[PDB]
């Protein structure tokens, strides 16, 4: 419900949740290898 | 003076291609090859004479 409401917020990216059973799906990197620099990495 | 003609001197960081590195100022070769080399090293004075 919290969030279907601050869904209507314009001008942000406002969401609520709760923390999983872990106190402490993936996470997927993209890597300058060859010393290309931030907007050509920006573009990758 | 003498050291960083004879020695090197590291001076301070630059970047090349995102990756920082050295940056150091010495003597070109032939002008410190030699103990004749010594005296032709120059310093600024006070009063602005070498």
């Amino acid at each position: 419900r919290a969030t279907r409401a601050f869904s209507q917020i314009k001008d942000a990216m406002v969401f609520a949740f709760n923390l999983p059973a872990i106190v402490e799906g993936f996470d997927f990197e993209l890597i300058d290898q060859a010393g290309l620099g931030h907007e050509k990495l920006t573009q990758a | 003076t003498l050291g960083a003609a004879w020695g090197g001197s590291y001076v301070n960081d630059f970047i090349d291609r995102g990756r920082v590195k050295k940056v150091y100022v010495m003597s070109e070769a032939k002008y410190r090859m030699l103990p004749d080399d010594i005296g032709d090293w120059y310093v600024r004075a006070a009063d602005g004479q070498m």
